[PDB]
């Protein structure tokens, strides 16, 4: 849904992330900024503080998962449906978790990007930036039912 | 706000709605899921099939809840604190979901009040759905 | 679009309609419920209190070419797109209407379904028409940038 | 609700952004315009492209604006209602837009903040400009 300079935009800046410590700080931030969100993650432990929460193991543990799942479909941005499938369908059938969530964290996670590249993660490029978040959050919702 | 009007229009339409609220909100319920699917991520506990005694239980809470933030719809904050705590704290539904049962009450409501659901009475119970929602939503953080 | 057993559904309801009437009740309502959508229609006279509105002839004129738009749509439920795109663009380009705009009429139309049809707008139906007000609504952004 | 550390937080960064503010307005106008095109809906008057005065002049305004806020944090309504008014009797710009302008400011926070913007000032951020948003729009019905 993407444009040439957008994809071109979009992988760019995907080539100077840690998948690994930008996917521990969108899923802490997602629980500090919509406290609502830690419904669904009661196991996790101590979740009471930003600190607790950002520093807690299973948050970054999960983040890493959810981000390394994120890059994959960034590989298959022409196929975002087909891709996400079976994890659409692990959300509804087995998380019961509300799509929701999804638009939370694409957002969560453009505001990450910006944080960490300043000035880099320019207008332009979280324009390219919203759309695939939007994608992406529409392609787990897609086999809600 | 619901200005003296609005709190007129809606004490007046809520009134007709009379001993029928409870399958009032029964209905609301098996529209939202039946609609809007993805509230039923909310409900995997409840037997959602139609004529559940739990949907019908559950409808039966919302509508007193509702009756009672009629009964009280100038403290609402204080009516349903009890509610709006427990939906901050223990079932944190998102927001937008508030808003879309609100929609499937307007809709049950249309449906069973041919007479009083003017465009003025409409607008009435939008605004009060719309403040329940938010009274509800106030301690989410 | 939908399930055949939905369309039937939704084209055996619509059967039963009068555009001009529902036209004009849609658009009333969707001025009085959401005022600010009022801002489209500065020329139509007085629209000052919930009786000018609905009685107002412009609203009524309008209602009716918007639902009667509306009306050609139910019989492409299969293009929506196909159907919306030019009209889409105008609303885009030279009316400048917020595709949010689309959305209150749908939930506004789908509340005049009810008033109008009580008991025979089951919540399947209901369900079946939400689909394609959230159809039409996709359709007329469609073209938006 | 704006709790103490929440009001300190929102003074903390907002007291960086310093005489910032009209640049970050701009900023934060243009990401919106090109995140969320629809926004454009309601400025076909403008000159949009990158660099336009219109937007900066605007931009300027908007943080301004928002500069009135933090420094009312405790009297919102009042400090805002001639905006309030502006907003929902002749702007009368759909209320979630309001959403998408909050999170480009957030957006535009972020990306020159690296410092301040931690998760706790980000929650502050959002919650701040979700009151801003609400005051903005009460009297849109
Ligand atoms: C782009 C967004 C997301 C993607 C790609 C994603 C992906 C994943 C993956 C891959 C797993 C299973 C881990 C494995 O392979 O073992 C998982 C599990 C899970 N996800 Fe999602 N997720 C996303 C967003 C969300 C959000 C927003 C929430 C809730 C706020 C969430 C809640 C969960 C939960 C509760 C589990 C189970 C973890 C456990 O066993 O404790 N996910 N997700
Ligand atoms: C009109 C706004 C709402 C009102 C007045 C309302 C009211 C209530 C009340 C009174 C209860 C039961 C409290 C108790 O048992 O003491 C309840 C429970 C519940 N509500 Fe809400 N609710 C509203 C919106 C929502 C929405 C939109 C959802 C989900 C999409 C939701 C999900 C739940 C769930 C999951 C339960 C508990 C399940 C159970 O008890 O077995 N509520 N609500
Ligand atoms: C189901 C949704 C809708 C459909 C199918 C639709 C269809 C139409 C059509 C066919 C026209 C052509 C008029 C012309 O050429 O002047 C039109 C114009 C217009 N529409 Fe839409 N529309 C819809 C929703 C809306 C909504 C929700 C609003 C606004 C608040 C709106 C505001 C306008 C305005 C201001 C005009 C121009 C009328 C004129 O120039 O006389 N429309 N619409
Ligand atoms: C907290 C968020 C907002 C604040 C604080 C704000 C504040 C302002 C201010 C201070 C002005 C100029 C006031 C005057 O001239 O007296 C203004 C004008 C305006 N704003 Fe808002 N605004 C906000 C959100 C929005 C949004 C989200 C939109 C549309 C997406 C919007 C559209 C406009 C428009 C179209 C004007 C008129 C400018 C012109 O054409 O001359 N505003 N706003």
């Amino acid at each position: 849904m993407l444009t040439p300079e957008e994809k071109s935009a979009v992988t760019a800046l995907w080539g100077k992330v840690n998948v690994d410590e930008v996917g521990g700080e969108a899923l802490g931030r997602l629980l500090v900024v919509y406290p609502w969100t830690q419904r669904f993650f009661e196991s996790f432990g101590d979740l009471s503080t930003p600190d607790a929460v950002m520093g807690n193991p299973k948050v970054k543990a999960h983040g890493k998962k959810v981000l390394g799942a994120f890059s994959d479909g960034l590989a298959h941005l022409d196929n975002l449906k087909g891709t996400f499938a079976t994890l659409s369908e692990l959300h509804c059938d087995k998380l019961h978790v509300d799509p929701e969530n999804f638009r939370l964290l694409g957002n969560v996670l453009v505001c990450v990007l910006a944080h960490h590249f300043g000035k880099e993660f320019t207008p332009p490029v979280q324009a390219a930036y919203q759309k695939v978040v939007a994608g992406v959050a529409n392609a787990l919702a897609h086999k809600y039912h | 706000v619901l200005s003296p009007a609005d709190k007129t229009n809606v004490k007046a339409a809520w009134g007709k709605v009379g001993a029928h609220a409870g399958e009032y909100g029964a209905e609301a319920l098996e529209r939202m899921f039946l609609s809007f699917p993805t509230t039923k991520t909310y409900f995997p506990h409840f037997d959602l099939s139609h004529g559940s005694a739990q949907v019908k239980g559950h409808g039966k809470k919302v509508a007193d809840a509702l009756t009672n933030a009629v009964a009280h719809v100038d403290d609402m904050p204080n009516a349903l604190s009890a509610l709006s705590d427990l939906h901050a704290h223990k079932l944190r539904v998102d927001p937008v979901n508030f808003k879309l049962l609100s929609h499937c009450l307007l809709v049950t409501l249309a449906a069973h009040l041919p007479a009083e659901f003017t465009p003025a009475v409409h607008a009435s119970l939008d605004k009060f759905l719309a403040s329940v929602s938010t009274v509800l939503t106030s301690k989410y953080r």
